[PDB]
């Protein structure tokens, strides 16, 4: 809430924030100029000026300085919360970055060298309990690395060389065996070091939404300044002109000091909330562009559900023995590394165990399976036992003597009707049938997708399968559309087609094949398991390897925009009560009949003006937690959200200023200051 | 239109010009 | 009383939409660059003769065309008024105008404000009234409709840079919308008893014997385009109180219909050109709600009237002073609200003789930027600016990007919308400040107390907001007043037309998307209330202190 | 030429049309169709013009129906000024003028009610109002009756015969043409 260990120093930072740093914010510069001129007027008025009671002008000057101090307190406190989060997570690499090798494969003579000037090309071996010097990927080996000092959980996570789980970060010391690390980039200009550098070396970097709202606030400041400065020639002829300090007090009470002082605090506090959600973002422009996206690109595996397919099914086809089908399956799977595949073949093993299948990898080679290859062929003695997908099997047996009966087509049609992932693995030109792979679609995903489809969020996903099973899974899951036959150029084409309609694209990629999509995507996040080629070529990264939190990323961005709009509406709506408190009080001598407009029956004109200034000063310190946290966000449609916001921030903004001015005036009357 | 009116008009015109320049060039 | 007023409002706003739907379809046809049936051959022949054929110019050339035509018309009108003595058709041998009055009325007629600080029947000649004033009323109305044509074309056009042909638009508007309806309205005026003669001034042998001179002239030709284009520059000193201009209550009703005819038809045309009539329905609903509230408030104020009438002894306390007896206080209130919200400026009752709260609402209705059926196209693009502000606020308040009919409203559009909003309150406040601290500005008084400042504020508000309606107690024939109001009218027209054309140029370059599930609809009662609240808040937060020192102080006195 | 030919051509054509065709066509159409209306609605005594039927004249005699007061310059009911009174609702000058008008009407009409109608004491919008309400006409009945020795039913019949009603009762007011009424009184007397 209010950590005193940072309030006590950032208050001094605010005290040093007053001179010449208010020039960037125009509303803050107007209230600063008004405070300075009113203070000078009171100083000259207590000594050698004709009008008396300079104590009222001094109190006005003091409260006009206090409201500037409170707005600077908001901005500095939110910026210091961002800096405190950055300093809390900056301890990943602080001392003894002195690990290197001699031989790139397995070197010796480990000594102390400065690693802050190393270009890409160096290979670093880390032993047990030693901090990783720089980001990169594993080349040889693999170990259970920990990420406790960088992420939230303190659970070690395994790594493998040559697989998808090949990424290391210079954070928590590794509690495992040896692991070589290839240096991705020179330390200092990586993603994490760059964001700590730009938080410590703070850049404002006004987003276009912030600039447009600032232009609106400047226009309001101009009309209020004109309507206030024109009051003196108006009221000079009608009697005695109003004092300048009353005019400056009314001008400060009129201009949107609330949202004007809380705009930068809202922006950097939304950024702080992003860093608190284990998501590290380059720009607040990207943070807000994550909000109001049309399509939401995911994949069927992991984001929807990891699946863990467990289904051993048979065929009533021309194949002779399902025992021989399982024999071919276990011949293909002797050192299977994929989890769903090894679970399927161990279900086949408990279905029908095989003798003499004692990991015979001496005479057999292994072909790794990737997203681009989709092939895992194993040669046992002289054959080519197949493991690929349906398109790959069509492609490679369409060349040499293969043919397709329609029976496998009705089999995969039945598999699609049931709802599964069809594997049609064979031996050669002989067709061995289909093995269905049932995946679970469990998890609280349909409720959040239903609450997101009210928000103008298309939820097209890239399944990487055939068009029938993907359609069935999408229909039972509840997403809008789907994409089958995953290919990076197809993903680029779909993203460019959606962006050609003026629709923003939100997506998630991990590998280096997704790097063009990370580049030419409007908003995109990348998990910690991704490589540097995708981490440095994307707008946003994910500190925790969970690609299902971009929905709360969208929620936080929309919270930022709704907070800006709600406090703008509050600042605009307060001016009605500011009129009802000041205008019948300002002209208490020029037009004595104007006291009928004092609907709150306040005590005295000076007390009324002072109470209005106290409320205008204290509304910022009362709206500190709303600006630091965000609005009470609920998943409603656009019209429902608009009417709920117009109710709350737009009826409170018309009601509670009256109550605040009345309570402050009553407290001043009870205390007897006036 | 005494010296107080002149300096008030000058200050208000300076503030208006500053705000117009801020609106035109708002980065 | 209340039932009669409600029936009057109901039949006015019924016959208005009845007469404005087919004119709305016609103006939509002129927006969509489709010629009217049976007129394309003559149009092609006229364009080939004039050399005004298809050019399809962008926003910069459109703006330069409109400003060039308006400045050329200003120069011709100014020299015509300065040299009216040598011109023919002057039966009264009226002398040439002074430089200040001539410049003031030239800028007033050019900028569609039509502020008249002179007395027409003893100041301006038959040739001046018949030619220069009428063609400048036609040109100002055509320029306003052409600018709003450019804005609607920018809203309906996708990924282009052009905005049609400004000369083609001006000729089409003037020849197929303004002139024939003006013929119908003027011939109805001669049916009801207006003037369309060129006879000299007629001496009258009175029944008692006090000889009076009757002014004549081409009244109805000016009157028809004055009501159609919402111009407001009457033939005589009385804008529409004079019996040679508005002789019948039926004529007054026809005048009110002609005042609201073109803005309502342009709202219908905008709604039909977008392809969704709900947007025009939204605009008309917001304007009608504000209009009915203002009309009811002013009617109640004038029925309450002067409280001193029963004290001094009168049949009733209704404020019939400064109102013609051919029209009730209800009808005078309705005409006041119509011509002050619509930026017309014509008066059948002197607004100075109105009560404090009854003249409060015309002041606010000018000061809000004239968005309640204002002008002919000026009010429609002012309401477009307020709609852009409202959709920006709504987009922030729902957390989406600010968009309106598919087009995303960006930072440049916000800057130009803010500037166009800023121009006229700055003008009225600066002009009232200048006129409230000078001897020449404070020496044009007729009423003391807060009402004199109300007179000054009404004059500067009508100058800045292109209304031209006057309390007429202000002696605005001074050189300082003429120059100040001429500057106010010039900037109030051409510091608002320019950023609207820049907004149109920003609008053509963008592309409109479709309506999604999360896209907030810009129609319906929620957005109608949001737009009404935006207009009321913006027009109030600038002028509550000024009205508080003026009409509010006078009412509470 | 920087494209000045279409600008000058359009301005010249629109000037010529809307200042020499539309007023000219409307003038010839009006003078051909309704010349009495288009020529001022002048009421004539054969050669002597007694005044327009819409303007209204300053009537001060006892035997003439007095209209609304006029604040035109240099004389009441001056058509060369045509400007009504612009006094505010909180104006002591307007209060004094209304007091003087009420006193004058009460002195001129002793047989009528003590309360005077609004139109007879408040100035019109243009100072050229030919019309008063039939309630004010009925209030002014007894003075004209005593002056002209004419019966109340005859004066009421004459007023109702020279009273104009609108198309509906709420877009305007019932009105009495006072110039035509006074001319009818003069013709009835002689
Ligand atoms: C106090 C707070 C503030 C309150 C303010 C309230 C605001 C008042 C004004 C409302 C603003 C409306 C804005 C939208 C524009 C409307 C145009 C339109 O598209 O219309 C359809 C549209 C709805 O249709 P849609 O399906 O959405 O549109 C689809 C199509 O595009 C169109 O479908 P369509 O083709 O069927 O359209 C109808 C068609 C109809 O065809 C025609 O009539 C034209 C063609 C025939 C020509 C000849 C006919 C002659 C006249 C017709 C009458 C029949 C004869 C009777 C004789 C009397 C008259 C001579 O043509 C028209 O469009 C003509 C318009 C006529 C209807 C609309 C009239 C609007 C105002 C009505 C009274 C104003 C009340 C003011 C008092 C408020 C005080 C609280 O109407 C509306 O939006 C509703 C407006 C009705 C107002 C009701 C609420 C007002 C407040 C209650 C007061 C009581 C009202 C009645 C009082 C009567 C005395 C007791
Ligand atoms: C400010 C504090 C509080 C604000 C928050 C309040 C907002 C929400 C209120 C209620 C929400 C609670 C949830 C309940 C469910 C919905 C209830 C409902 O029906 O409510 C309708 C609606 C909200 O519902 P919705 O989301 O549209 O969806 C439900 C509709 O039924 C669906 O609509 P639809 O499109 O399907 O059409 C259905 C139909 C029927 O549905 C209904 O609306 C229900 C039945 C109504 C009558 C039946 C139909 C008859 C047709 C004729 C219409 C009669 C109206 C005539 C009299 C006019 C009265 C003024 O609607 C019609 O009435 C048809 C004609 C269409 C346009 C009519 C416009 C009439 C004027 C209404 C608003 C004008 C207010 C003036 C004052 C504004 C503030 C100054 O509420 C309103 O009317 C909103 C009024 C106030 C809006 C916010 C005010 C903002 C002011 C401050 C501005 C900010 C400061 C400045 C910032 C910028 C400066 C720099
Ligand atoms: N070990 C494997 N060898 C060959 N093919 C496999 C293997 N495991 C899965 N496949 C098949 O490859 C295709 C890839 O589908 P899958 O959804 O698993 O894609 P992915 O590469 O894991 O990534 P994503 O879901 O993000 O596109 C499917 O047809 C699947 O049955
Ligand atoms: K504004
Ligand atoms: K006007
Ligand atoms: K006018
Ligand atoms: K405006
Ligand atoms: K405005
Ligand atoms: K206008
Ligand atoms: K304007």
């Amino acid at each position: 809430f209010e950590p005193t260990l940072v309030v006590q120093a950032l208050k001094e930072a605010v005290k040093k924030l007053n001179p010449q740093a208010q020039w960037r914010n125009p509303v803050m510069f107007i209230v600063w100029i008004g405070s300075l001129l009113t203070t000078c007027i009171s100083i000259a008025m207590a000594s050698g000026a004709m009008p008396g009671n300079a104590l009222f002008s001094a109190a006005i000057s003091g409260w006009l300085w206090i409201t500037v101090l409170f707005a600077n307190f908001a901005e500095a406190l939110a910026e210091g919360r961002s800096k405190a989060q950055a300093n809390s997570l900056k301890g990943v690499k602080k001392t003894a970055f002195a690990r290197k090798l001699r031989e790139p494969k397995y070197g010796a003579a480990a000594d102390k060298v400065p690693a802050d000037q190393l270009r890409k090309g160096d290979i670093v071996l880390v032993e047990a309990g030693d901090i990783i010097p720089c980001d990169g990927e594993v080349i040889e080996g693999g170990a259970s690395v920990d990420e406790s000092a960088i992420t939230g959980e303190s659970a070690p996570v395994i790594r493998e060389s040559g697989g998808d789980f090949a990424s290391v970060t210079g954070g928590t010391r590794i509690l495992s065996d040896w692991l070589v690390i290839e240096c991705s980039v020179n330390p200092g200009e990586t993603f994490l070091d760059r964001m700590i550098a730009m938080v410590e070396g703070a850049q404002r970097r006004k987003t276009p939404n912030e600039i447009a709202l600032t232009i609106l606030l400047i226009a309001l400041t101009i009309v209020f300044l004109l309507a206030t400065a024109t009051l003196w020639p108006f009221s000079a002829w009608g009697g005695n002109a109003v004092s300048v300090t009353v005019l400056v007090a009314l001008l400060v009470c009129l201009i949107p000091t609330t949202i004007g002082g809380l705009l930068s605090a809202i922006g950097v506090a939304g950024m702080s909330r992003m860093l608190g959600a284990n998501v590290i973002a380059t720009s607040g422009r990207a943070v807000e562009a994550a909000g109001d996206v049309d399509v939401l690109l995911l994949d069927k595996t992991g984001t929807i559900t990891l699946g863990n397919r467990q289904a051993s099914e048979f065929i009533p086809a021309q194949g002779v023995d399902e025992k021989t089908l399982a024999d071919a399956a276990q011949l293909a799977s002797l050192a299977d590394e994929t989890p769903e595949g090894r679970s399927i073949v161990i279900l086949a093993k408990q279905r029908f165990n095989l003798r003499e299948r004692d990991v015979q990898s001496l005479h057999a080679t292994f072909v790794p399976f990737t997203a681009q290859s989709r092939m895992s062929g194993i040669n046992i003695d002289n054959r080519m036992i197949r493991k690929g997908s349906v398109d790959a099997i069509r492609r490679h047996v369409e060349a040499n003597g293969g043919h397709f009966p329609t029976d496998v087509d009705q089999k995969v049609d039945q598999v699609a009707r049931q709802g599964a992932t069809p594997l049609v693995v064979v031996e050669g030109s002989r067709v061995l049938g289909v093995i269905a792979l049932k995946d679970i679609v469990k998890g609280g995903i349909k409720e959040r997708f239903a609450q997101l489809r009210k928000m103008g969020i298309k939820t097209v996903m890239i399944t990487g399968d055939n068009r029938l099973t993907a359609a069935a899974i999408a229909a039972e899951a509840g997403v809008d559309d789907f994409l089958a036959e995953a290919t990076p150029e197809a993903k680029l084409a779909l993203i460019r087609q959606y962006q050609a309609e003026g629709r923003l694209v939100a997506m998630t990629g991990d590998g280096t094949n997704d790097a063009p999509a990370l580049a030419q995507a409007d908003v995109a996040v990348a998990m910690n398991s991704g490589t540097q080629a995708a981490k440095e070529a994307g707008n946003m990264v994910d500190l925790d390897s969970n690609p299902t939190k971009l929905i709360e990323v969208v929620h936080i961005g929309k919270q930022m925009l709704m907070t800006r709009g709600s406090l703008t509406t509050f600042s605009i709506a307060n001016d009605v009560a500011k009129y009802f408190a000041i205008i019948p009080a300002a002209f208490a001598a020029t037009y004595p009949q104007l006291n009928a407009l004092n609907i709150m029956c306040l005590h005295s004109p000076d007390s009324a003006i002072l109470s209005a200034v106290i409320f205008n000063a204290l509304i910022i310190v009362f709206l500190i937690p709303l600006a630091l946290k965000g609005v009470s966000y609920k998943p409603l449609t656009a019209s429902a959200m608009l009417r709920r916001n117009l109710w709350i921030y737009g009826l409170g903004g018309l009601l509670v200023p009256f109550i605040g001015i009345k309570v402050i005036d009553l407290l001043l009357t009870v205390c007897g200051l006036v | 239109m005494s010296a107080g009116v002149i300096t008030g008009v000058l200050l208000v015109f300076l503030l208006l010009g500053y705000l117009v320049y801020a609106l035109i060039n708002a980065e | 009383m209340a039932a009669q007023g409600f029936l009057l409002i109901a039949t006015f706003l019924l016959v208005l939409m009845v007469l404005a739907r087919p004119l709305g379809s016609g103006l939509a046809r002129l927006i969509n660059d489709i010629p009217l049936p049976g007129t394309t051959g003559v149009e092609r022949v006229l364009f080939r003769a004039l050399g005004v054929s298809d050019r399809e110019m962008n926003w910069k050339q459109y703006l330069c065309a409109i400003l060039g035509l308006n400045m050329l018309g200003l120069a011709v009108l100014f020299f015509m008024l300065l040299g009216q003595h040598y011109l023919p058709l002057n039966p009264q041998q009226l002398p040439g105008l002074s430089w200040d009055l001539a410049l003031n009325t030239a800028v007033s007629f050019v900028t569609n404000t039509n502020w008249q600080s002179y007395s027409g029947e003893t100041t301006l000649s038959y040739f001046s009234q018949m030619a220069g004033l009428t063609v400048q009323n036609f040109l100002s109305a055509a320029s306003g409709i052409a600018v709003i044509f450019a804005l609607i074309r920018a809203f309906t056009r996708q990924s282009m840079s052009t905005l049609g042909n400004a000369w083609v638009d001006l000729l089409r508007i003037t020849l197929w919308v303004l002139v024939p309806v003006a013929l119908l309205i003027a011939l109805f005026f001669i049916q009801q008893g207006a003037l369309q003669n060129f006879l000299p001034y007629q001496a009258v042998n009175t029944v008692e014997g006090a000889q009076q001179l009757l002014p004549m002239g081409p009244v109805a030709s000016q009157e028809a385009i004055k009501m159609l284009g919402t111009n407001g520059g009457g033939f005589f000193n009385a804008n529409s109180s004079h019996p040679f201009e508005n002789p019948t209550a039926l004529t007054n009703f026809v005048q009110m219909l002609a005042i609201f005819l073109i803005p309502t038809a342009l709202c219908f045309a905008f709604g039909e050109v977008m392809g969704d009539r709900r947007q025009g329905r939204m605009l008309l609903w917001a304007m009608s709600v504000i209009f009915v509230i203002c009309v009811g408030v002013v009617m109640w104020a004038e029925v309450q009237g002067n409280p001193h009438l029963l004290a001094l002894g009168t049949d009733s306390s209704i404020n019939m002073e400064g109102k013609e007896s051919r029209f009730g206080v209800l009808v005078s209130s309705l005409f006041a609200v119509v011509t002050t919200a619509a930026s017309c400026g014509a008066v059948i009752a002197m607004h100075d003789s109105f009560t404090a709260l009854g003249g409060m609402v015309p002041m606010w209705l000018m000061q809000i930027g004239e968005v309640v059926f204002g002008g002919v196209g000026s009010g429609l693009y002012g309401m477009m600016l307020f709609v852009l502000l409202a959709v920006f606020i709504a987009g922030l308040m729902i957390g989406r990007t600010p968009e309106y009919l598919g087009k995303k409203i960006d930072v440049r559009e916000m800057k130009l919308t803010a500037l166009a909003i800023l121009v006229t309150p700055t003008l009225v406040l600066m002009g009232a400040a200048l006129a409230m601290m000078t001897d020449a500005g404070r020496s044009a008084m007729l009423n003391p107390g807060p009402h004199g400042f109300s007179e000054v504020l009404y004059a500067v508000s009508s100058a800045a907001n292109n209304n031209g309606s006057a309390f007429a107690g202000l002696s605005a024939n001074s050189p300082f007043w003429n120059c100040l109001l001429a500057f106010c009218m010039f900037v109030g027209r051409f510091g608002v037309i320019i950023p609207v054309m820049a907004i149109a140029g920003s609008l053509v370059s963008k592309k409109s998307q479709a309506a999604s599930s999360g896209t907030l609809p810009t129609h319906g009662p929620l957005f109608v209330g949001l737009l009404i609240g935006t207009v009321l808040l913006v027009g109030a937060l600038t002028f509550i202190p000024a009205l508080a020192l003026g009409p509010v102080a006078e009412y509470l006195s | 030429m920087s494209g000045l030919r279409p600008a000058l051509s359009t301005f010249i054509f629109l000037l010529l049309i809307t200042g020499g065709v539309y007023p000219l066509l409307t003038t010839v159409l009006g003078q051909w169709w309704f010349p009495w209306q288009a020529n001022g609605s002048l009421i004539r005594e054969g050669d002597t013009v007694r005044g327009s039927a819409l303007i209204g004249q300053n009537f001060t005699g006892n035997g003439y129906f007095h209209g609304r007061p006029s604040a035109t310059a240099e004389m009441p009911y001056n058509p060369q000024a045509s400007g009504g009174s612009n006094l505010a609702v909180s104006n002591p000058e307007l209060d004094k003028l209304i007091a003087a008008r009420v006193a004058a009407l009460r002195a001129a009409n002793p047989d009528a009610s003590a309360s005077v109608p609004v139109e007879l004491v408040t100035a019109s919008a243009s100072g050229l109002d030919n019309n008063i309400t039939p309630q004010a006409a009925a209030w002014q009945i007894p003075r004209v009756a005593k002056a002209r020795n004419l019966s109340v039913e005859q004066l009421t019949q004459l007023i109702a015969k020279y009273s104009q009603q609108p198309l509906v009762k709420y877009i305007g007011q019932p009105v009495v043409n006072i110039v035509e009424l006074n001319l009818a009184l003069d013709k009835l007397d002689e």
